[PDB]
């Protein structure tokens, strides 16, 4: 409709206009903001662990795995190095957001999760029906102009295009990825046999019956692993089962189409879940049944919920409300002043304005306290640090 | 001087915001009786319970009727409420541009 | 006068622009306010995360499971209308999921009512929002249950009037049952026109109507979040005076990608899909000093490409993919040849084959530029290799022999040369 | 009580039917 187009374009100018507001505000909200604007557009993001700090230098140079989404030209898996403060003073060190490798890849990059036991092992999620295990070690660091060389690993168990992509971190390999064909498929990868072709699915679960949006594995026990759908059901899968049908737990959790998962980094009981119902709710699994506190300030989507490595009691969810909002735990229920009350509620801690598109990722970096690489569909990277007075 | 960067808003969003203002403040009373914060909204009687009575707003599709008694009715038959705790799920229809998915289109996730 | 219609348009548009922000923001907010550190009087609660959140399932199972009060709990239902059977239709709307755009509902319902003188089923049981009963005669509407499942609709006689297509007009009557601080703002403009106002809240924004407890984050709020104007503090011997003018430069272009900036209209800020863009790094807070707050305050680094860059030949925006190559600007630009032919055919002492062979000579020079006189030996060559073809067509074979005759005359070249070059023209007949 | 500052902006924003009249209608404009 005509009326549709004349308030998307008030609506550009109204997110133009915040964002300048944003920025105008930005020192006094942030103590580090990186803006990078890449050439494509990124639907991932994630630090690598491995961190260099150049002895008589301010800064130190960190690793992020982002994907490419071209419109049709060659996508690639670029793996970029950036350069942070540290903990004193930089004014102008050249190139601080620079590519290191580019590795071609047919089709754009949906996930870019790293092998954890490995971090020269990099996985990868097509729009086709496979998914591709690369090497940026092995592979050239410059692209070679031709179709997508052999990625040294193509497992293909899905039918159609994925989304979830998780590494087990007790056990070394095991992918596990659920795609829109009601289907988590479990590769068991690492110990297989040498020159990589095809990888058959070791097990394959089917009893999501919405497409399964992401799915994350259990942060302690390498038996378990959470899957949620559009079902509007969580799913805590329990592996060596003797069924791959029957989830050990199957909580609605939500109303509406349910997107991501990340369970708690500290607590062996605590994950997230972020929904389209605009709602991130924490889950304890010592009781399925029962519903802890649901974070409520989002307006759209959420799309991505990961809780902080350095913190047990801070987590951040972002989606197409193009806002990142990181909340507090520790502060929920707290009595509050009513221009307090006003701002937003007690459990929410942050909200980051700095997108002017939907969030396609972010992720926090494990060498880092509080900096957030977040990477929205404008093509842009923001690796920022919320300001030290919000958290003390 | 510095070249004038040619301000993006333009005068047709700025005809658009005027009106959706004028609209604004001849419905919800914002910036007189709301005292620049706040929707003041008029209630009206529709049902009767007889075991309080129904009130709905004027501002349509924005909160819900209540069950109010007839002193209570009396005492509150205009209520105005802040733009904060209004309810979060239908305070949008207060504006097209409160808040507008700007990538509505489709594929995506 | 026009002088104040002018100065009231100028302030205006950005007041209007501030306002339409403010009632935007109270309920999508772009940050929040309390996490401002100038606005450091809001957020009043200190932190104490000192507390492990592995007994949180405990404290909310105490506190609503184990003190959990039944929120409520067949319905009963008949009287008559007022100004004919009437239908009574249960509706329940559904959650708003991404493929639906409104919030589905799905009507799962007659009586003959007078003309102006029932016992429902467990329905409800949660897919469903709320559960609402619709009744049409003159139309009719009532909710038996609100958000948080609050029991509504009361047992008892109701007068539930209705609207058509209690009240004065047509209603129905129906039994329910079971089963100091004086601040100063002084707006100027080209400093002719002035109005001289005081804000009705002290230490209130009078844009965002956001309550800023004290002066400095109140001078601070104004300076940075409506920086469209400019807020020249002045001070009062009452309260303080805040002098507001239009921001003269206020650089608010588009922050987007600069290619939707310069697009036709029906693809500008298309966001349909994945558009490349040349890259740009942008460090805005790196390491703030974090000062302390004083009213002394009121007496950027980029590397890559940061703007749209245009065609010096037709001036038009240049796309990211027309960047790394196309550098479009090369020896001999086409005006320069068809100059140089014209400039030669416009001879009145030559020849015709003379002057095309200075002509294609001319041309061969601008392609190649040669400058070295070294090089013109090979030049000769590349002749033949490029125009023997053509020369031999246009049968001027005597006439580059010539020329080669005048250029050795001329020194560079040689007689072993001229021979070289004229057994290459040869080879070519032959082929 | 030269006038107010939200009274102004009132009176700045909109400028037609839904002005609220009061001191708006009154000589606002030329002080």
């Amino acid at each position: 409709d005509k009326e549709a187009a004349f308030d998307d374009a008030v609506e550009e100018r109204v997110i133009n206009e915040e964002y300048k507001i944003w920025k105008k505000n930005t020192p006094f909200l942030y103590d580090l903001v990186m803006t990078h604007a890449l050439e494509w557009p990124s639907l991932t993001a994630q630090w690598l662990p491995d961190v260099t700090r150049p002895e008589g230098k301010d800064f130190s140079i960190h690793r992020l795995v982002l994907g490419t989404h071209t419109s049709d030209e060659q996508n690639h898996l670029v793996i970029a190095s950036v350069q942070l403060p540290n903990d004193d003073a930089f004014g102008s060190v050249s190139g601080k957001i620079e590519i290191e490798i580019k590795i071609n890849h047919e089709g754009e990059v949906n996930r870019a999760r790293y092998m954890p036991q490995n971090p020269c092992i990099i996985a990868t999620k097509t729009p086709s029906s496979d998914v591709l295990v690369f090497d940026y070690t092995k592979h050239p660091s410059k692209p070679d102009p031709s179709g997508e060389c052999n990625p040294d690993l193509r497992l293909r168990g899905h039918q159609k295009e994925g989304y979830g992509l998780s590494w087990n971190p007790n056990l070394s390999g095991h992918l596990l990825s659920a795609s829109d064909d009601h289907t988590i498929c479990l590769w068991d990868i690492s110990a297989v046999p040498k020159e990589g072709k095809v990888v058959d699915a070791k097990t394959i679960f089917t009893g999501h019956t919405a497409v399964v949006e992401d799915v994350s594995w259990h942060l302690l026990h390498e038996s378990l692993f959470g899957s949620v759908a559009d079902d509007q059901k969580l799913m805590i899968w329990d592996t060596r089962s003797n069924n791959t049908s029957k989830p050990s737990h199957s909580v609605d959790a939500h109303t509406a189409e349910v997107n991501c998962l990340s369970f708690n980094p500290y607590s062996e009981f605590i994950l997230a879940t972020g929904s389209a119902d605009k709602t991130v709710a924490l889950w304890d699994l010592r009781n399925l049944k029962l519903k802890l506190h649901s974070f409520e300030s989002h307006k759209d989507e959420i799309f991505q919920v990961q809780w902080s490595p350095h913190n047990e009691t801070i987590l951040a969810s972002s989606g197409t409300d193009r806002r990142l909002n990181v909340w507090d735990l520790s502060k929920i229920g707290e009595e509050q002043s009513p221009e307090d009350a006003e701002d937003g509620p007690p459990e929410l801690l942050f909200i980051h304005g700095g997108h002017t598109a939907k969030i396609s990722d972010f992720s926090w970096n494990p060498n880092e306290p509080w900096v957030i690489c977040s990477v929205s569909e404008d093509n842009i990277m923001q690796v920022w640090q919320m300001a030290e007075n919000i958290y003390n | 001087s510095l070249p004038r960067p040619h301000d993006f808003f333009d005068a047709q969003t700025l005809d658009a915001i005027r009106h959706r203002a004028i609209c604004f403040n001849l419905s919800a009373h914002i910036e007189s009786l709301g005292k620049g914060h706040s929707v003041v909204f008029h209630s009206t009687v529709i049902a009767k319970r007889k075991e309080k009575l129904l009130l709905h707003w004027m501002p349509e599709d924005i909160l819900p009727d209540v069950w109010v008694n007839e002193s209570e009715r009396h005492q509150l038959k205009t209520k105005v409420v802040h733009l904060s705790k209004l309810p979060k799920d239908t305070a949008l229809l207060l504006d097209p541009n409160i808040y507008r998915t700007m990538p509505q289109k489709r594929l995506k996730r | 006068q026009a002088d104040h219609e002018l100065f009231l348009q100028a302030f205006e548009k950005p007041t209007q622009i501030y306002r339409f922000l403010r009632t935007r923001n109270l309920i999508a907010p772009i940050f929040l306010h309390r996490t401002l550190t100038y606005m450091s009087h809001r957020n009043s609660r200190t932190n104490i995360k000192r507390k492990t959140f592995k007994v949180d399932d405990m404290l909310s199972k105490v506190e609503k499971m184990k003190g959990e009060q039944e929120s409520h709990s067949h319905l009963q239902l008949t009287t008559g209308f007022f100004h004919v059977t009437l239908e009574v239709l249960l509706v329940k709307v559904c959650h708003k999921k991404r493929k639906d755009v409104s919030c589905p509902i799905r009507q799962v319902p007659k009586k003959q009512v007078p003309l102006n003188p029932a016992v429902s089923s467990n329905e409800f049981e949660h897919m469903v929002k709320s559960y609402s009963l619709l009744f049409r005669v003159f139309v009719a509407q009532m909710t038996v249950f609100d958000k948080n499942r609050r029991l509504q609709l009361l047992d008892g006689e109701y007068e539930v009037a209705m609207q058509e297509m209690f009240s004065q007009g047509p209603t129905l009557q129906f039994t329910l049952r079971w089963t100091k601080l004086r601040i100063f703002y002084q707006f100027l403009y080209n400093n002719n026109t002035r109005q001289q106002t005081e804000a009705r809240d002290d230490l209130h924004c009078p844009w965002c109507t956001l309550n800023c407890r004290k002066l400095y984050s109140l001078l601070k709020h104004l300076k940075l979040c409506h920086s469209r104007f400019i807020f020249n503090y002045v001070y009062h011997p009452k309260g303080a005076r805040i002098d507001v003018s239009i921001n003269e430069c206020y650089d608010g272009s588009y922050a987007g990608n600069p290619q939707d900036i310069h697009r036709q209209p029906g693809f500008a800020f298309s966001r349909n899909g994945p558009v490349k863009r040349t890259p740009i790094t942008h460090i805005l807070v790196c390491r703030p000093k974090r000062t302390k707050a004083s009213m002394s305050e009121f007496l950027t680094y980029s590397s890559g490409h940061n703007r749209l860059y245009f065609h010096s030949d037709t001036c038009l925006p240049l796309r990211p993919q027309e960047m790394e190559v196309d550098s479009e600007d090369e020896k001999d630009p086409e005006w320069l040849r068809e100059k140089t032919i014209t400039q030669i055919e416009e001879f009145s002492d030559v020849n015709e084959g003379e002057k095309e062979v200075m002509k294609l000579w001319n041309l061969h020079v601008m392609k190649h530029g040669f400058i070295a006189d070294n090089q013109m030996n090979h030049a000769c060559m590349l002749f033949v290799e490029n125009y023997g073809q053509k020369i031999i067509k246009k049968n001027l074979c005597r006439n580059f022999m010539l020329h080669l005759v005048s250029m050795h005359d001329f020194n560079l070249i040689s007689i072993m040369s001229i021979d070289k070059a004229v057994t290459k023209l040869r080879e070519m007949q032959q082929k | 009580p030269p006038a107010t500052q939200i009274s102004d902006l009132s009176k700045r924003k909109p400028k037609t039917e839904d002005f609220l009249t009061f001191l708006c209608l009154r000589g606002s404009p030329a002080l």
